RNA sequence: AGAUUUGAGUAUCGUAAGAGGACUCCCUUAACUUAAGCAUAUCAAUAAGGGAAGGAAGAAAAAAUAACAAUGAUUUCUUAAGUAAUGGCGAAUGAAAAAGAAAAAGACCAAGUUGAUAAGAGUGUAACUAAUAGAAAAGCUAUAUUUAAAAGGGAUAAUUUAAAUUGAAUUCAGAACGAAUAUUGAGCCAGAGAGAGUGAAAGCCUCGUCAAUUUAGAUAUAUCUUGAAAAGAAUAUGGUUUAGAAAAGAGUAAAUUUAUUUGGAAGUAUAAAUCGAAAAGGUGAUAGUAUUCAUCAAAGUCUAAAUAUUACAGGAAAACUGAUAGCAAAGAAGUACUGUGAAGGAAAACUUAAAAGAACUUUGGAAAAAGAGUGAAAAGAGCUUGAAAGAGUAAUAUGUGAACGGAUAAUUUAUAAGAAAAAUAGUGGAAUAUGUUAUAAAUAAAGAUGUGAAAAGAUUAGAUAUAUAAGUAGUAUAUUUAAUAAGAUUAUGUUGAAAUUUAUAA
RNA sequence: CGAGAAUAGAAACUCUUGAAGAAGUAAAUUAUCUACCCGUCUUGAAACACGGACCAAGGAGUCUAACAUGGAUGCGAAUGAGAAUAGCAGGAAAGCUAUAACAUGAAGAGAAAACGAAAAACUAUGAGAGUGUAGAAAUACAUUUAGCAAUAGUAUCUUUCAA
RNA sequence: AUAAACAUACUUUGAAUCGGCCAAGUCUGGUAAGCAGGACUGGCGAUGCGGGAUGAACCGAACGUCGAGAUAAAGUGCCAAA
RNA sequence: AAAAUGAAGACAUUUUAACGAGUAAGGAAACGAAAUGGCGUAAGGACAACAAAAGUAGUAAAGAUUUAAAGUAAUUUAGAUUGAAACUGUCCUUAGUGCAGAUCUUGGUGGUAGUAGCAAAUACUAAGAAGAGGAAAAAAACAUCUUAGAACUGAAGAGGAGAAAGGUUCCUAAACAACAUUACUUGGAUUAGGGUGAAUCGAUCCUAAAUUACAGAUGGAAAUCCUUAAGAAA
RNA sequence: GGGAACGGGCUUGAUUGGAACGGCGGGGAAAGAAGACCCUGUUGAGCUUGACUCUAAUUUAUCAUGUGA
RNA sequence: AAAGACAUUUCUAGUUAAUCCUUUAAUAAUAAGGCUU
RNA sequence: AAUAAAAUAUUACUUUGGAUAGUUUAGUUUCCUGGGCGAUGAAGAACGCAAUGAAUUGCGAUAAGUGAUAGGAACAAUAAAAUGUGAAUAUCCAAAAUUUGAAUGCUUGAAAGUAUACUAAGGUAUAUAUGAUAUUCAAUAUCCA
């Protein structure tokens, strides 16, 4: 909407809100990120202090698929199967059927342990497990299963 | 609506095709309607006009009847021997008439007008009987669903439904608040004007009774 | 630049105006392709099938739990399904000799796909006339096949209570033709998945998943020390 | 003398050239610019120069990715991603696999083998030839599997393209106008109320538009005939008697160096100088050597489809411009005109419905003027309207080295404010108000909890038929027979808020 | 003599002018007071600073792309899926539908290998809700309970040489 | 003691600007300057009005359109109100 | 700013109190007690006589010129004249959206101003003719043609012919709107016709300085070199 | 007089009758030209030079396999 | 020594070997690249 | 002190000028279908042809048009002649198609020209490079009597 721009409220004002002393000239210190080490150094220090330099080792061809590992906390495990299934097997124990939460089927590979688990046995199947994730699962009466 | 992507609904292209039309196409655009007596004789609505025909001017200042003396396809006009103007210095000039302001009252039929009139009459009959085939099929569907009614009802007067069933919807209260100020003022003004018209009518009715 | 902003990285310093591609032909690609699809649906009528494709696993561990349509069945999958590789391309089956047999599970999964397709397949005779040899030979062996099918019915009756054909017969018969556009939409890649439930035992309860992960990691990083020690 | 090789002239039948180059494949080491200077860098496969193509071209069938529960020619789109990486590590530059789609199709040469070898080649045509990747010849055979007389004609049908034909309903009535489509009134058509023309605004005046018809042209579209339905032929795994005891692309792949290029960084690609392989070998992007592993098998060729297009040609649209705008060009526009040349390069739309474009007289040398006349109207051709700047005429007003403006009055001019009506006392109640009744309408319900019906399907177990059938409740389809489990959708109880406010008439 | 308070009373008018033109307003002239050339740069221009003879028409913060803040909106541990693309009716550059790749987010630190968050929290002040009494009109005090947001500080936990 | 709820504390986003000049019961360099440079404050710039005849900065006082009054600086022979 | 009232009244509510200078600059839209309020241009989607003919318009549109009214203002409204066919009001959406300046662009027009000028090339006069075009109180000047007078270039010419360049300007007749700084009956100007005759003059033919081919040589290319050397050519 | 320190305009005075012809060169800091002198731009260009960085031409070394000693 | 479906991890002491991270199919000795100063 | 000639101011009418309004056979952009040239002489250039034409349009010594097939009564500025025994008009057709230009027998400046062969004129063919076939040859290049 060009009728709501500031250009429609500065018609009649000579300089269009750019000043009479310091005009609206072509450049205001260079083009792009020019002068990052000479006259815009105070801007780069203030707002991007680690812009200039090197840090870390180069990876000549990065295989970003190897670092792909979605994670789910223990507190979010039961939401994969829903609260209806969770309440159905609320009084399960050793010996009878216990729901299996296949994280890989839902796109989660590693199970991290954060937050609390409802006090029901559960079988958690995933590729990797955190240390506290296995402790919290076992303390609730469940089991940890490996995949792939 | 037009569903033929080949023809154009652009006014500029329609006028351009009118000015640059060849002589063959200009003949058909210069068409006139047969009179009552000729239409009964041939069952043809209209034909392209021709020299030595007799027409009758039905629109314009002078509704005279005359004989066609020229069919000027460059100007899309015709000339009549009985419609002339004296060009100041004594001599007369024909006055141009559009062929849609006249009706043909007598035909100059040599041999191709006879063939054309026969062809036009036959095509009129075929389309008239084709429409009858469609009309009965549309009538057949109506009867199979409303056996107690006939299709002539669609041409008579219609009796509107008078039942005035209301519905309780929990949005009539909000309606006045769902209008912007410009349309709220118009709606409230119409309510006030409508109410005042009933007030004067009631005053008129009361006086009429007494 | 003034105040707090990101460092701008815009590659417009070249001539982008001649590098601009606009998609004004998008609404008409849909019409052009759909119309070409319909004319493709005729001509090759029936079965404008986009060829039966195998069930293959997506590459890499990021995707390997998913199945997707490959390109062409391997020669072993056709041999296992008892299909001639020369006839396979003519009955709407994709063939790919470039693909190597990856696993037994792949061989069995994609041999079952061909078996299901061959049962759902109806091949019309090469010659429409009723005097064609295949229609003639169908009647000729119809008497003999009745006794041939007698023991096969009881073959699957007692046991279920290498002699295996090199090639199965093509299903060839005269029928009212119904056109399906793609056979990959009839034969699913995988069955729908429901909630899995398992019996909780003390054996699974005591399993130490983290310890096995660390041991697998530590054993992998310990092969370096073995080689250095051996060379010492 | 004769047999060859190589090179010429002539004759015959053909072929290339030039135009165009928007899109396509390439060659060549621009600079302005950015880096707040500048020299690498950037601009940038960019401009200019040069070559070659088609309706598309290019590419295309792994010496390819990957490290997986693995994929699988090429192209194009989405995502990856402004990421990995490159970079006076500054400014800046910058991919690809995986993944999702459109479309899909694989075939040959060389080498090898077969040699009573086949007008033109024996210094070799021709035939066979790959993932069970030691192939290839001739003849018998076993088992599974495929098969109708090919190719070419004729006809019908279907689907499309083009042309032609056809295509409703007021030639309605009144009033008024220079003129009716506008206006008033009564009607009609519509799978047609897109559009144009018509003295002026049209669904029904003309042409058209909707629905259609006919005839031609194609499809590798199906049907029947020619055409018999046989002889045989083909695919694969074997067995056997002879034949045989292979090959797989060289100044290439690499290497040293130089130069350009790349995101490719101890070298991604190209080229040149030198050098130069093979009882094969290439790649896994940190150089080196070793052993494994994985995956391919270069140095010859073709290949539809999905994709691009601001040349040019033919169409259709538009929240685009409306004669200083939109193309430079709404007229004989790349024109007039300029320059030796390469080149440069405009301006200019409108009388009226219809020329009915005054037409005869007087004045004048003529041009013209004044009458007269046409027209609804001079709209009078320098022609729709006709602004401002600048002038002329008429009316009014003022006056000593500026003029104009503002506040306040005076003079003159103009505009401009009205037809009702007294005191007191006899009749006379009329608008309204107070309140009583009756009538009407409106205003209260958001939810909560019960009982059913049920399409489409889904699973399982049976039955019939067809096709196929591995020793894995045989599969698949069509029609039927029962059961479970849910079910989109849908019907209906109970529960739960009134008593007020206006209007109307006495 | 006399405040408060109680008892009772006394105000509804003239004149002049105006459709023969009132009041007001406008225009022109006269008179008193008053008034330097606009735009711009500039400490400062009426400037002996520059542009401006006059009039008409044109004429200058726009479009594409990336990020951020903010006001309105939808949904919300999800949001978008008008990614390509594939279908539908209608003929349609419009509209509707597609258990869906991916983007951003739900987890953060480290150059990287390798990892991956509870003492079901604590402390302070703090929003709100009740009662009683009185002034007395609103309102002002006492007392019971609650402790959100925000800020600051604490234990505990993840990664890092380093929080 | 006094004042202070349209108090106080701010948070985010952003504009313009960083050529300045003047006064003085101030200072430094200079013989000095309507010179150059500073400390504190008030101004002009950005500001018209009443007065100083005239004037960016002096004095009084800061401005919506007006009526009536008391005033400020400063004035009261005429121009010019007294 | 605070109280009060609040489904629609209306003037963007009622009351009370304080306040109002301003360059650069800021205050997008929407927000019932509104987190500023509005005017104008053009186009798009709607709405515009509620009872079945539903904004205005040949009983006069837009535009133009003025006269009055409303508004603080941007502007709006109406009358009259002119003009004759389209247009307007409200809400949203959209922008090629508001000019006094840019030595701004294009076009048109003033003062200067009836002014500076129409002063090199010695020079014209008389009678007659033609023509609308020497009249007149000397309006002292008058273009073309003939005759007479008086003169100039002075034969290295203001003479008679050619080359290049121009291109019909050549000749004749009719005609004078424009053009030749007055005028023109004149013209190299307007209109229409007519006109250029070669065996012997030239071109054509020959070669000069030089120039360009096939084949060849060279170059990434375009193309360059070679002209008788390189050739089964000439 | 003050003012941007040399007014046609402003303040106070001197003074003024409207329209102009021929001259004239005091003024209009008169017209012509975005000062060419001077300075500033992180603006150029011609020319010079062991200014920095390069390059044609020239030069030197190696490689590019004729036979018999 | 204690838990573990018809294998394999944990705790304890002795031993031997390797040991800051990377060069992305796995290792090795050179080489190079990271981190802190 | 005085006059209003010039000057100034407002309105009406007229004029110079061409703004404004209304309008559009012209543009711009997007999309769809093709992308169909040439030694059988292309694109481009020149010249010529209408009863009265200068441009433009169309055409090529058969000239603003010929035949055939459709088509059915006009054209016009003026006059002719023709015309239902077929006027306009349309075309992927047939005939014809000047000089050039890749330009190709040789030459070409603005150049007029000119050779040979086949069939006096007129008309054809004859550039360069190149493939296939035929024919005539050349070189002791290899054998070879």
């Amino acid at each position: 909407a060009t009728r709501f721009r500031q250009t429609r409220r500065r018609r009649g004002h000579v300089s269009m809100g750019y000043g009479r002393i310091g005009k609206h000239r072509k450049q205001r210190g260079g083009r792009g990120n020019a002068g990052g080490q000479h006259h815009r150094k105070t801007w780069f220090t203030t707002f991007h202090p680690d812009y200039f330099g090197k840090h870390g080792m180069r990876v000549f061809h990065l295989k970003a698929n190897k670092y792909y590992c979605p994670s789910i906390n223990v507190d979010s495990l039961w939401s994969l199967v829903g609260k209806d299934v969770q309440a159905q097997y609320k009084n399960a124990k050793v010996g009878e059927e216990v729901p299996v939460i296949d994280c890989v089927k839902h796109g989660y590979f590693k199970v991290l342990g954060k937050g609390f688990l409802p006090k029901q046995p559960v079988i958690v199947r995933a590729r990797y497990f955190s240390e506290k994730a296995q402790q919290k699962i076992k303390a609730v009466g469940g089991a940890c299963e490996l995949t792939a | 609506m037009k569903f033929n992507c080949k023809v154009s609904s652009n006014p500029s292209k329609a006028r351009k095709a009118l000015y640059t039309a060849n002589a063959s196409q200009r003949a058909l655009m210069m068409s006139a309607r047969l009179s009552k007596e000729l239409r009964e004789k041939y069952n043809v609505i209209a034909i392209p006009i021709h020299k030595d025909d007799e027409v009758k001017i039905i629109k314009g200042h002078q509704k005279v009847a005359g004989k066609v003396t020229a069919v000027r396809r460059s100007k899309y006009v015709i000339n009549i021997d009985k419609l002339t103007k004296t060009k100041a210095n004594g001599q007369t000039v024909p006055i141009a008439i559009r062929p849609s302001n006249v009706i043909i009252t007598k035909l100059f039929l040599n041999k191709d007008r006879e063939a054309l009139l026969a062809k036009k009459a036959e095509s009129r009959k075929s389309y008239k009987e084709l429409v009858a085939k469609r009309n009965e099929e549309v009538a057949k569907a109506f009867t199979a669903v409303y056996p107690a009614l006939n299709m002539d009802i669609f041409g008579k007067k219609v009796e509107p439904i008078t039942e005035k069933k209301p519905i309780r919807i929990p949005s009539k209260k909000m309606a006045e608040k769902l209008m912007s100020k410009p349309t709220l003022r118009a709606y409230k003004t119409g309510i006030k004007v409508h109410k005042a018209k009933n007030a004067i009518a009631a005053y008129k009715a009361a006086l009429a009774k007494k | 630049m003034k105040h707090n902003q990101a460092v701008s990285n815009i590659h417009f310093c070249k001539d982008w105006r001649s590098k601009v591609h606009t998609w004004f032909k998008q609404p008409f690609r849909k019409i052009r392709r759909h119309q070409t699809r319909v004319e493709k649906a005729k001509a090759v009528f029936p079965a404008t099938i986009k060829s039966l494709k195998p069930s293959v696993h997506c590459m890499n561990q990021r995707f390997n739990y998913k199945l997707r349509l490959g390109r062409g069945f391997t020669l072993k999958e056709l041999r296992a399904a008892k299909i001639d590789k020369n006839l396979a391309r003519t009955i709407g089956i994709a063939v790919d000799p470039r693909r190597k047999e990856s696993s037994k599970e792949c061989l069995n999964r994609n041999a079952q796909r061909l078996t299901e397709y061959m049962n759902r397949l109806v091949v019309l005779p090469k010659v429409h006339a009723a005097t064609a040899k295949r229609l003639v030979l169908n009647k000729k062996n119809a008497e003999a096949k009745t006794k041939k099918a007698a023991e096969i019915k009881k073959f699957i009756a007692e046991h279920n209570k290498k002699k295996t054909k090199q090639f199965n017969k093509l299903p060839v018969q005269q029928k009212e033709a119904k056109q399906v556009l793609d056979a990959n939409k009839v034969i699913r890649l995988t069955a729908p998945c429901t909630l899995e439930t398992k019996t909780l035992t003390k054996g699974m309860k005591a399993f130490d998943a983290v310890a096995h992960l660390r041991k697998a990691k530590n054993v992998a990083k310990a092969v370096s020390g073995i080689v250095k020690g051996q060379k010492k």
